[PDB]
């Protein structure tokens, strides 16, 4: 496919970088992030959806608030549940609460889900390519702790599914001198990396990248 | 078949 794809250049169809302060709530992020992003690129509308939702309400998906969860389940949440409220409604307290979900107050629909295969990345790059911005589960190390900037790769990290613990969104990829790289939005705040952003290798199912990582397709 | 991945 196309040699490199950024959904921040192609239009305004990447959100501002957010924070998750000290909520382990980045699987919130990467959702509604991969949502935000979805329903820009289909209706051109910017909207910022309510990562506490997910922390308060998406138990029933085998989510646990700050504690963690995954994306896919999040999409079949909002899916199942009807809706997600604005950020401006439903304020991200940082703090696992009581769901407060208000129906009328639903801004953003799911209709269905794609599940990536697991492990297969150059599926991923064509979804990225294609389609919209891809939400994935990584193992993160104390290597990984310590990134500044540039193309991380490490020997460090695991590629299995039990061993990624930190959900993100890939928002495009690229090369650099013969290196394949994807471009990825963390939930960090903007003074995490560059920008809130990071490189991380691509090719490699580099810390399992590519072995949870989904997408939605709004209702719209 | 859907995702059995460990709490991201
Ligand atoms: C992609 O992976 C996700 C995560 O494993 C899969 O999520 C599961 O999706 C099913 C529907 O396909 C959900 O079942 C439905 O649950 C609701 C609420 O309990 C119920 O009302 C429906 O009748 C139905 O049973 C299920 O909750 C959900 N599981 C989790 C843990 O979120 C999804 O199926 C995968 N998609 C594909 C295409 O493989």
């Amino acid at each position: 496919y196309p040699p490199s794809m950024d959904w921040r250049k192609k239009g305004n169809f990447v959100s501002p970088v957010k924070n998750q302060g000290s909520c382990g709530s980045c699987w919130t992020f990467s959702t509604t992030g991969a949502l935000e992003s979805a329903v820009a690129i289909a209706t051109g509308k910017m909207l910022s959806l309510a990562e506490q939702q997910l922390v308060d309400c998406a138990q029933n998906f085998n989510n646990h608030g700050c504690q963690g969860g995954l994306p896919s389940q999040a999409f079949e949440y909002i899916r199942y549940n009807k809706g997600i409220m604005g950020e401006d409604t439903y304020p991200y307290k940082g703090q696992d609460d009581h769901c407060k979900f208000q129906p009328d107050k639903a801004i953003a629909f799911v209709k269905d889900v794609a599940n990536i295969t697991m492990n297969d990345e150059e599926a991923m790059v064509e979804a990225v390519a294609l389609y919209n911005p891809v939400s994935f589960a990584f193992e993160v190390t104390n290597d990984f702790l310590m990134y500044r900037k540039g193309i991380y790769s490490s020997t460090s990290c695991h590629k299995t599914p039990d061993k990624v613990n930190h959900a993100v969104l890939a928002v495009g990829y690229g090369e650099e001198n013969g290196i394949p790289y994807w471009i990825v939005k963390n939930s960090w705040g903007p003074q995490w990396g560059m920008n809130g952003y990071f490189l991380i290798e691509r090719g490699k199912n580099m810390c399992g990248l590519a072995a949870c990582a989904s997408y939605p397709i709004p209702l719209v | 078949e859907p995702q059995n991945c460990s709490a991201t």
